[PDB]
């Protein structure tokens, strides 16, 4: 993250860290969504432009944590992967459109202060809460600039754009899957994601009910935290009957 | 490794 | 039934440093 500041204790307890075991690295983010399903993005485990395909035993999955480098005993819960389901219409080759797939995890996570779940939109929520101007949150361990890294997990708060704002700042196709948000140049505030924050949560705090909601999964941007660019996430909402669908059949 | 070591049972 | 709500926040009625910011947003 861009411009963020470091995130409070407990103040995302569904963030997640994909973890390479070998060799040991930060792949992505991700989000705890239940006891035993992990969201995150697509590219974050296949990807063939930068061979990107990762099998179920190449990871693990740490909740909980704050710290990026730091084993935090007896605070992260650290999970193998059980399957990786990616959307079947998941489009890597032209714009990124359905960037989402899940994890089941072998166990069940263990709930804590430091662990619990993000609620998915239903239709309501999204039609009320996705909207120009209303801000989101997002968080992750990715850089902290475009060309480092954070000690512990970053948050920053950012407004969703208008659609054709969004699609006038770039050449690629934005899907209905997809919506934008960061601050435009004349704003005075900026910030962004940035390399390893993909596949973390863009989450938002519903004031009819006090909960916090997932809208999106952080995709891709050109760059980082540009003058003109903006932050392109997966519409949870828009994918939900996927999501329904694979945690219903396994 | 920028990374602590996991524990073994993990890996 | 209890997703998100925040042991340490929502779940202990304290609100972190910048959720107000999001809040104020939402018209
Ligand atoms: C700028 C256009 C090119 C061709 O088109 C596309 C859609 C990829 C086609 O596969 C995106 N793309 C890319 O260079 C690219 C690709 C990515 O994963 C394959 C990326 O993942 C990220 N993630 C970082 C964290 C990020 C930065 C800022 C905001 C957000 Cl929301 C996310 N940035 C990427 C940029
Ligand atoms: C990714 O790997 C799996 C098995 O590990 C293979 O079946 C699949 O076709 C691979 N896709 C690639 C290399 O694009």
């Amino acid at each position: 993250i861009v411009e963020g500041s470091d995130a409070e204790i407990g103040m995302s307890p569904w963030q997640v860290m994909l973890f390479r075991k070998s060799p040991q690295e930060l792949l992505c983010g991700a989000s705890l969504i239940s006891d035993r399903w992990v969201l995150t993005a697509a590219h974050c485990l296949l990807y063939p432009p930068w061979d990107k395909n990762f099998t179920e035993n190449d990871l693990l999955v740490r909740i909980g944590k704050h710290s990026r480098t730091r084993y935090e005993r007896n605070i992260e819960k650290i999970s193998m992967l059980e399957k990786i389901y990616i959307h079947p219409r998941y489009n890597w080759r032209e714009n990124l459109d359905r960037d989402i797939a899940l994890m089941k995890l072998k166990k069940p996570v263990a709930f804590s202060d430091y662990i619990h779940p993000v609620c998915l939109p239903d239709r309501e929520t999204a039609a009320s809460l996705l909207q120009a101007g209303y801000k989101g949150r997002v968080t992750g361990w990715g850089n902290l600039k475009e060309t480092g890294q954070p000690s512990v997990l970053q948050v920053v708060n950012l407004p969703i754009v208008e659609r054709p704002v969004c699609k006038d700042s770039t050449r690629i196709r934005i899907t209905d899957n997809m919506f934008c948000a960061g601050y435009k140049p004349d704003e005075g505030k900026r910030g962004d994601a940035c390399e390893g924050d993909s596949g973390g949560p863009f989450v938002m705090k519903s004031p009819f009910n006090n909960r916090w909601y997932q809208m999106g999964i952080v995709s891709w941007g050109e760059g980082c935290d540009r003058d003109g660019k903006y932050g392109f996430y997966t519409h949870v909402f828009r994918l939900k009957k996927w999501i329904q669908k694979v945690i219903d059949q396994f | 490794g920028d990374f602590e070591e996991i524990p073994e049972e993990y890996l | 039934a209890d997703c998100g709500l925040r042991p340490l926040f929502e779940k202990k009625s304290l609100e972190d440093k910048t959720e107000r910011e999001l809040l104020e947003s939402y018209i």
